[PDB]
C-alpha cells in the first residue's frame, strides 16, 4: 500500500481570476489547510497571479507550502523532512497528457519547515514563477473553469 | 530553478 498522502486542489472561477489578473488586480489564493496522513502534518497552499507588470514574475502562476499546527503535531518529528510533489494537472483528451510539475526536497534549517506558533506559519517554502499564465492556453489545463492543483508529500 | 523561502 502507498504511504504518501496526495491532496487535490481544485480552483474553481479560474475565468475570474484571469480576468482580474488582466485587469491588473492582484489574486493571491490559499487552498483549504489539508492534512497529508492520519496521523499527518497540516498544510495549506499559496497560488498567486502575478501581476502582467511584476517585475521578476510578470504574468506568473507562484505556488508555495505553508505549515500550519495539526492535531497530530505531536506525534510527528520536526522540522519537517522529506520531499513536496506540486503539479498542475492537464486535464486534456484522452491521449497523452503531459502536467505541469516541479518536487521540491524539504530544507530543515529553514523556518518554513518548523511547526508554527500560530495556526499558518509566515514562512513558506516554493515557486515564485511555478508556470506562465501563457502555459494555460497551450493545454486543457482549465476545464469546466476550474484548475487542478495536486500535492503530493513523501515523508 | 529551485524553490524558495517566501514570506506572507
Amino acid at each position: 500500500q502507498q504511504c504518501n498522502g496526495i491532496y487535490i486542489w481544485k480552483i474553481g472561477n479560474f475565468g475570474m481570476h484571469l480576468k482580474c489578473q488582466e485587469e491588473e488586480k492582484p489574486v493571491v489564493i490559499h487552498s483549504p489547510g489539508f492534512y497529508t496522513g492520519k496521523p499527518g502534518y497540516k498544510l495549506c497552499m499559496r497560488l498567486h497571479l502575478q501581476l502582467p507588470t511584476a517585475q521578476r514574475c510578470a504574468n506568473y502562476i507562484s505556488l508555495f507550502v505553508h505549515t500550519m499546527q495539526g492535531e497530530y503535531d505531536s506525534h510527528l518529528p520536526w522540522p519537517f523532512q522529506g520531499t513536496i510533489r506540486l503539479t498542475i494537472l492537464d486535464q486534456s483528451e484522452a491521449p497523452v497528457r503531459q502536467n505541469h510539475e516541479e518536487i521540491m526536497d524539504a530544507k530543515p534549517e529553514l523556518l518554513a519547515f518548523q511547526r508554527p506558533t500560530i495556526p499558518r506559519n509566515p514562512k513558506g517554502f516554493g515557486y515564485v514563477t511555478f508556470m506562465h499564465l501563457e502555459a494555460l492556453r497551450q493545454r486543457t489545463f482549465i476545464k469546466d473553469d476550474t484548475l487542478l492543483v495536486r500535492c503530493e508529500v513523501s515523508t | 530553478q529551485m524553490p524558495t523561502e517566501d514570506e506572507y
